[PDB]
């Protein structure tokens, strides 16, 4: 998974 | 059925962008009760992500909606009953959510960029419950998203290089939360500002396996210290 | 609760992207068995065109998935694929159920007949594509017959650039192309739509737009 | 609402 996705990043 | 099992339906699930099927697989697999492997904590986190985010996105729409309206007072009643029906989805979501970590994630985890990684989704759901509630309960709220973030905060500082993809996503998300959550924005641009800078200083950190992931937060970061600061 | 709370929560739900809410109050609107407004028969139309669209296109990534495993991985593919089917076919029977109670008994202009019978196609279409039993015969000619229907009446009463006879066509050459397995007959259907739409140029954007899809169907068809 | 939605187009 993408960086966006494993780590739920806001913003 | 069986933990392989339970993860193959989940990946199932997740290639058929049925989300809650895929969140009610990992949600069995983690009440097993054994740690957690790096995929299966990956494809959990994916899930409940999908699901609140519906419901955060759609609440965010009515909310909006039921501001805009100068009344029109049944036109609001009903938007106002309905964002409260979006509401009480989304406080269950981070409930389950909530109670995954307390009583199997967190304390099951034997790795500092574990321990710091479930941290950080508990301050990130704590932050989600502390959007949509007020006014009473909404300082106790805001005060457990920041001790989870801080706590994280604290151990990835201490053990975590500066550019790998857990401590930069968590100052991203923590930086967001005292922009947003706390008013504050001059202390979401210097935690955004510092764990920039310390990245670029550590470089040769980096390695093949994530600088992709690395940079991409870095990026991420730095349009946020814009943003804010125009 | 009334009519018109009942729609004004639908557009709620439409906006917050709530489809399967949206489709609760559309049917329910139905279900007081009057005659729908074109707003009213938009939302409905819309509503259910989501909510079975999801199940559709699950079913297709279940259902590759399937056909490509060489394991007990089958088996778990094979039975998820049933369970989407079943959501999917509860969806249809809900959809075609309002048309043969209400929608189509009610409708008082050609226009709207049209609407609903291609409606009723486009739903026994969606059960063709997932019942390949014995009952696949008898699905199909459902199909067909409410979309000849459709279209005998489109093309007496309805000038050829309206939206609804062009989408009409858009479908029923879609069913000839994938169901039937008839592309001469799907690429002849949609090219004399095409062409009898450009001769007659209108009062536009939506028309203009499915003549588009029109031809895209007949550049993919023809290669 | 826009001619994709209102008619259900298949592709």
């Amino acid at each position: 998974q993408g960086x966006l996705d494993l780590l739920d990043l806001a913003s | 059925m069986d933990k392989n099992e339970l993860v193959q339906k989940a990946k199932l699930a997740e290639q058929a962008e049925r989300y809650d099927d895929m969140a009610a697989c990992m949600k069995s697999v983690t009440e097993q009760g054994a740690e957690l492997s790096n995929e299966e904590r990956n494809l959990l986190s994916v899930a409940y992500k999908n699901v609140v985010g519906a419901r955060r996105s759609s609440w965010r729409v009515v909310s909006s909606i039921e501001q805009k309206t100068e009344g029109a007072e049944k036109k609001q009643q009903m938007a106002r009953e309905y964002r409260e029906k979006i509401e009480t989805e989304l406080r269950d979501i981070c409930n389950d959510v909530l109670s995954l970590l307390e009583k199997f994630l967190i304390p099951n985890a034997s790795q500092a960029e574990s321990k710091v990684f479930y941290l950080k989704m508990k301050g990130d759901y704590y932050r989600y419950l502390a959007e949509v509630a007020a006014g009473d309960d909404k300082k106790g709220i805001v005060d457990q998203s920041q001790q989870a973030y801080q706590e994280a905060f604290e151990i990835s500082k201490k053990e975590m290089q500066p550019t790998h993809p857990i401590r930069l996503g968590l100052a991203l998300n923590f930086s967001v939360f005292y922009y947003e959550i706390l008013n504050s924005p001059e202390k979401a641009c210097s935690l955004a500002k510092t764990a920039f800078d310390e990245a670029i200083a550590e470089l040769d950190t980096l390695s093949e396996e994530s600088y992709k992931d690395s940079t991409l937060i870095m990026q991420l970061l730095r349009d946020n210290l814009t943003l804010w600061t125009s």
